[PDB]
């Protein structure tokens, strides 16, 4: 066992042939990319459940496995700049009483100063030999839109196509698609660089018909980015599909502030070119969607600090802190799963979710109305040629109905469980008082 | 390893009993200069793959790929060699004197295109294909389809070879061969089997020969220069029936102009695919290709990067396509009409009100509905996508009969 | 790069889409040696104990062969699982 | 089959394949196969 | 479309390398006769 | 699972790349012969 301490430890090798070591490898080994990765490695901490404890402990047998990830798949994967081939300084293997159990282990506890030793030498491989942090920033600057230039010639051009109408899903085609992820991708300005490479849209059920207003409200449009072996030790199936959930969710949040552009434009669209007439639908409409921006811009802001740095200034330091694979894959993990429990996006604040729909959809099927419409009533202080204003003014009465909804529902999330996030939301949304 | 070793920095096989894990053969008679098909690998040169241990067969392609840099230019004017020279024997555990292989053979591959590319220079030599090809020289070709034009146009063979024979002289030195007198790997060749080859006269006249000795014969080889030979066939009938056509406009430099018109828009269905055919990816090519080339120097990846190359020129021209877009080869039978039969109308109009217009209505829906179609047809792609973008770019008959 | 003889005709020269897709899942590389195998898996002949003797004797012969082919058989000589999915095809060809 | 790897080792324990398959199966371990894709790729269709 | 019309497409495009195996393979063994 | 839209393009150009080199030039390996 000091033998086959080191095979695992200072090889990454097992000889074993009868399983006298609890060790195992797979035809997952003979490509070992992702979660095959994940599975070549030792039955259990034990064999079965016991172990011999002068040795194996029962305890630090995982670091012992650390390492031997660390020296044996490394290398495996390409030749690495502390083990080449395996030509680093050729392995060695290391490894009536006044001291009886109370000492055995520290014979052999040196060994985890070795690993120790070896897990500071695999934290480099991912901060330089993949930058793989330097790609979380680029991660967050396209993916969380903190470079809104790319966010915003996306938005502009995908919501522009979005609201040139083509409700029967005709906007969803291969071609047209990838010209605009390929355009925006253009004019992000901060460039196709090799951290800005590995760039791909995506979605599921792709629909062949839109709602109103063209949401796709049921949000299936998506960016991906393509993952490389050594970065997909850190980078996961879940921790993508999760990323691509907030992407997704952030990006309607985005039409719906190409909305607010989209109905401001409605003003500058006739210009009130009839200078000399002033309106009082215009001194009231041009006010409701003042509240509406106000509100959806609020959020905005909100949302902005839920994750951008409410969840992302604490992984910060967090990334910084550790020195494990595991721990940075597990740090990660608490940003991206922290990350949907405070963006709201969580299957537990939901219901305030189902409220934030609510909203969303009255402000999209009542300015889609707008939107092909012009300016109400003659008569008085006046514009003219639309009829519906008594139902702009009505819807307007809805939206304000469901954000004084909203005030009463989110009190109790933070009256009966804890959720910071959630009294800073209505510490802000309401600011002044009960309601305005 | 000392057997080893007199192969990886020396082109000498010393070849112990055969037991080596490369030996040689007389098989270079069957395919000497070109890769007519492989030699250098199983057969004039052989890998025994069971007679290299474990720890060198993870590279032992490199070492049957090393060697031969350093005895394939001996043979064609540079002492091809390796300086460097490591001592390979066993050690408990360590194999670094196998990872000594991979700079041995960079440095073969250092010496070896340290000659192709500047001795018998690749990157100024395979230029002559793609500019003599697809008339890229074009001022050789202007003054080629030109000064023997009256007998090389003609309908059905009829063509007379000697004239062109001296025109190939007298062209290319009125043209720009003044530059670099690289004409002598210009033959002409004519075709055995029409079309499939290439992977009427003036329309498909002829194409060009291409074969060269060793160290350019690793680039151009049979499979490659069947792709030479017999192409840019199908680009030089453009050229011809678009001149033939305008001949007709030189013969009238009443007159309803809906047919001088359609004169004009079925040149133009010419005139811009064939902008589309050669004049689109251009430079980027040659960019790619000295940067892939010129910092590989390997011929395990060289002949790749190579080969690449050639089908990305290509892919320009719709000489290359699966579907033959055989809609237009069907238009050409028309085409070649609006040539010869209103040439012949260039006299019978006294010996275009009349006999021009019986036919300029069947013209323009003969060409107008199939041309808007078959772009459609080729609706693959999501430098590309250009043949499409290119004849969309006009906004009417951007499509008649949709992809979708 | 010879696919034809043991890859497209091995795909058709089974009884029963994956029809070109399945040489796709059995792409060979060869240039490789990379056997799967361990000495654990010598065990896998305990289990027919028909005739152990005559079945546990062969494996030394078949590796003072001078054949190397003997070390890729570890999945092979476990083989399926399901109740003669393989063996029994033979009676019915036979007929 | 027809050689003494291909043949005496198809049926040594239990034995039984289809003859033609099982001497492909053994000419493909001079094919350089991987073990496990070759016996996938017929699991996932027998 | 249906996004399988495509794929489908993309499939029968396998089964044309498919086919084009098979000729190599009756090519290769048509190889030994007169040649 | 879920579909990225974009690895047709070079799918396209890979099949294309394969099946049309091979389809014309394996049967005028005939035609080195035959002629």
């Amino acid at each position: 066992y000091t033998r086959f301490i080191h095979d695992w430890v200072y090889s990454g090798v097992f000889r074993d042939a009868y399983g006298e070591f609890m060790i195992q490898v797979n035809h997952e080994y003979l490509s070992f990319r992702d979660k095959l990765y994940w599975t070549h490695g030792y039955v259990l901490i034990s064999k079965e459940v016991e172990d011999c404890v002068p040795v194996f402990l029962k305890h630090i047998a995982h670091d012992i496995y650390v390492c031997g990830k660390t020296i044996n798949l490394l290398k495996l994967c390409c030749p690495r700049h502390y083990l080449c081939w395996s030509d680093v300084p050729v392995p060695r293997i290391s490894v009536l009483l006044t001291l009886p159990v109370l000492m055995k282990r520290s014979i052999t506890a040196p060994l985890a100063a070795h690993i120790s030793l070896v897990n500071k030498a695999a934290v480099d491989y991912f901060f330089v030999e993949l930058h793989l942090e330097a790609h979380y920033e680029a991660l967050r600057h396209f993916l969380l839109m903190e470079d809104g230039e790319f966010a915003q010639s996306l938005s502009d051009l995908l919501f522009e196509k979005l609201g040139a109408g083509q409700t029967p899903g005709e906007l969803l085609n291969p071609l047209v698609l990838n010209s605009v992820l390929s355009k925006a991708l253009q004019c992000s300005l901060h460039g196709d660089t090799p951290h800005a490479s590995n760039l791909s849209l995506a979605l599921k059920y792709l629909p062949e018909v839109f709602a109103p207003n063209a949401p796709d409200v049921l949000s299936c449009l998506e960016l991906r980015y393509k993952v490389d072996w050594p970065l997909n030790i850190v980078i996961t199936e879940g921790c993508v599909s999760k990323y691509s959930g907030v992407f997704s969710f952030l990006l309607q949040l985005k039409l719906m502030m190409w909305a607010l552009k989209d109905v401001c434009f409605h003003l500058k669209r006739t210009a009130l070119l009839s200078h000399m007439a002033g309106s009082v639908q215009f001194r009231q409409l041009q006010l409701f969607k003042h509240e509406m921006q106000h509100f959806v811009k609020v959020i905005q802001g909100y949302i902005a600090n839920q994750i951008l740095h409410v969840t992302w200034c604490e992984f910060r330091a967090r990334l910084a802190t550790v020195g494990d694979l595991e721990e940075i894959q597990r740090a990660h993990a608490e940003y991206l799963h922290k990350a949907v429990f405070r963006g709201l996006l969580t299957e537990k604040a939901a219901p305030v979710m189902n409220v934030i729909h609510s909203i969303f959809s009255l402000v999209l099927k009542f300015r889609s109305q707008l939107i092909s419409q012009a300016w109400g009533p003659p008569g008085g202080p006046r514009g003219a040629e639309h009829p519906n204003f008594a139902l702009m003014q009505q819807s307007y009465n809805t939206f304000k109905y469901y954000s004084h909804f909203l005030f009463k529902v989110v009190t109790k999330l933070v009256n009966r469980g804890y959720q910071p996030h959630l009294e800073d939301f209505l510490l802000r949304i309401n600011f002044n008082n009960y309601y305005q | 390893f000392e057997v080893l070793e007199k192969w990886i920095y020396r082109g000498i096989i010393h070849d112990p009993y055969s037991e080596f894990m490369v030996e040689e053969h007389e098989l270079r008679k069957e395919r000497i200069q070109e890769d007519y098909n492989d030699k250098y690998w199983d057969q004039r040169y052989t890998i025994v793959q069971q007679q290299i241990p474990s720890f060198l067969q993870k590279m032992a392609d490199k070492i049957l790929s090393t060697g031969k840099y350093l005895n394939v230019v001996r043979e064609c004017g540079h002492d091809v060699t390796c300086p460097v020279a490591k001592e390979i024997i066993y050690t408990l555990k360590e194999r670094a004197y196998v990872e000594q292989i991979e700079k041995a053979f960079n440095y073969a591959s250092k010496v070896l295109l340290d000659f192709l590319m500047e001795e018998k220079e690749l990157v100024a030599h395979l230029r002559s294909i793609k500019r003599y090809f697809l008339m890229d020289q074009g001022d050789f070709f202007v003054h080629f389809m030109d000064l023997a034009e009256e007998e090389l146009r003609k309908p059905v063979e009829d063509i007379t070879p000697p004239r062109l024979e001296a025109l190939l002289e007298l062209a290319l030195r009125m043209s720009t061969a003044n530059t670099d007198p690289f004409k002598d790997d210009l033959k002409i060749d004519l075709m055995p089997h029409d079309l499939i080859t290439q992977l009427l006269s003036g329309l498909e006249a002829f194409s060009f020969d291409y074969i060269v000795k060793w160290p350019l014969s690793l680039i151009i080889n049979r499979k490659a220069l069947t792709r030479y030979q017999m192409l840019f066939r199908h680009m030089f009938y453009c050229k011809h029936v678009e001149r033939q056509l305008c001949s007709v406009w030189i013969s009238n430099k009443q007159w309803f102009a809906g047919a001088f018109t359609l004169r004009q828009r079925m040149l133009n269905f010419v005139q811009n695919i064939q902008y589309y055919m050669m004049f689109e990816v251009m430079e980027p090519t040659w960019h790619i290709l000295e940067k892939n080339l010129k910092s590989a120097s390997n011929i395990d990846d060289v002949l790749g990067h190579h080969t690449g190359f050639l089908d990305t020129c290509l892919k320009d021209c719709m000489l290359t396509n699966p579907e033959l877009l055989k809609v237009f080869s069907k238009l050409m039978s028309v085409c070649v009409m609006f040539t010869n039969c209103m040439q012949k109308f260039t006299q019978s109009m006294k010996l275009l009100v009349s006999g021009f217009e019986a036919t300029i209505n069947k013209f323009d829906k003969n060409f107008s509905a199939h041309l808007l179609d078959l772009l459609a047809r080729l609706s693959i792609y999501s430098g590309m996508a250009s043949v499409i973008s290119r004849l969309d770019f006009n906004g009417f008959y951007t499509e008649r009969l949709e992809r979708l | 790069r010879i696919h034809h003889d043991v890859n497209e005709l091995l795909s058709l020269l089974r009884v029963h889409a994956e029809v070109y897709i399945d040489l796709l899942q059995k792409n060979r590389t060869p240039y490789v040696t990379t056997t799967v195998s361990a000495h654990s898996a010598k065990v896998k002949i305990a289990e027919f104990s028909r005739t152990p003797e005559d079945f546990l004797k062969k494996y030394d012969e078949l590796k003072s062969k001078n054949t190397r082919n003997l070390d890729p058989l570890v999945y092979l000589l476990s083989k399926l699982t399901e109740d003669k999915e393989t063996l029994q095809y033979l009676q019915q060809n036979a007929k | 089959t027809e050689e003494m790897e291909l043949y005496e080792l198809a049926q040594a324990a239990g034995g039984g394949i289809d003859p033609d398959v099982f001497k492909i199966l053994v000419d493909l371990l001079k094919l350089n196969v991987a073990p496990l894709a070759v016996f996938q790729m017929l699991k996932s269709m027998c | 479309r249906n996004m399988k019309d495509f794929e489908n497409q993309i499939t029968e495009l396998k089964k044309e390398n498919f086919n084009l195996k098979l000729r190599i393979y009756f090519l290769e063994e048509r190889m030994q006769q007169e040649f």
